């Protein structure tokens, strides 16, 4: 995997030249933003469990039928695998606001979940609700900074 | 003016306070809890209907 250091590191790597005054800017930024996002991260990783129930509540109520016997979460074992995903990516969506790079869901998250997904017959355009839901969640709890993570998941499924 | 008659006569009930009813309150409680059993089994039958049948 990568973070926004080692992804700046390797865009001069690739061109074979020394940092730059605009490289540097970058990898300022970069680190000016830490301290918010070990924030958010921590504030993620106190309250994981809350969110993720708050969120396949939401999941479950947008979508009933999921629940109801021939649904893809009816069974406990279903609706177990269901909270696991989603327990998942809320994870690594942190592992990537902690990185600010999106790597780690490439490499950990979406290899090959989408196959499996329609393999199994796991609802993808559900899922993606439930991703949606669970982005919702965290964004009225730290704000807008993981946002994108998410989207990158819902876009590996979508 | 000398007939007796009486005028203030003290009540029937004594002058201490309501007694608390805890233990009525734990019995109503317990008539909700029965009466609210009886409309979670409708809506729970409901709930183990099969998902996209309508
Ligand atoms: C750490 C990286 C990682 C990921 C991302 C991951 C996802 C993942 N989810 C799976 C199954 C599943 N995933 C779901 C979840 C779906 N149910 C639907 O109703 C919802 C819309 C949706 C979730 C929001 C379900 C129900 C299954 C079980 C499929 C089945 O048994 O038929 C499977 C197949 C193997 C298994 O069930 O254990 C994988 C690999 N596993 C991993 O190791």
């Amino acid at each position: 995997m990568l973070d926004a250091v080692t992804k700046i590191i390797n865009r001069t790597d690739a061109e074979g030249r020394y940092f730059a005054s605009k490289d540097f800017d970058e990898v300022t930024r970069f680190f000016a933003t830490g301290e918010a996002r070990l924030r958010a991260a921590s504030t993620i990783s106190a309250n994981a469990a809350s969110i993720l129930r708050e969120s396949a509540a939401a999941l479950f109520t947008e979508q009933p039928d999921l629940l109801r016997p021939g649904g893809n979460a009816y069974t406990s074992r279903r609706y177990a695998a269901c909270v696991r995903d989603m327990e998942y990516f809320l994870r690594y969506a942190t592992y990537a606001l902690v990185a600010g790079d999106t790597s780690v869901i490439d490499e950990r998250v979406l290899n090959g979940l989408k196959e499996t997904y329609m393999s199994l017959g796991v609802p993808i355009p559900s899922t993606v609700a439930g991703v949606t839901a669970m982005k919702g969640v965290v964004a009225s709890m730290i704000g807008s900074e993981a946002n994108v993570y998410f989207d990158h998941i819902a876009k590996g499924l979508s | 003016m000398q007939p007796i008659i009486l005028r203030t006569l003290s009540a029937r009930r004594p002058v201490q306070g309501r007694p608390n009813l805890e233990t009525y309150t734990s019995e109503v409680e317990r008539w909700k809890a029965i009466a609210q059993t009886q409309y979670a089994l409708e809506l729970a039958k409901e709930m183990s209907r099969p998902a996209l049948r309508t």
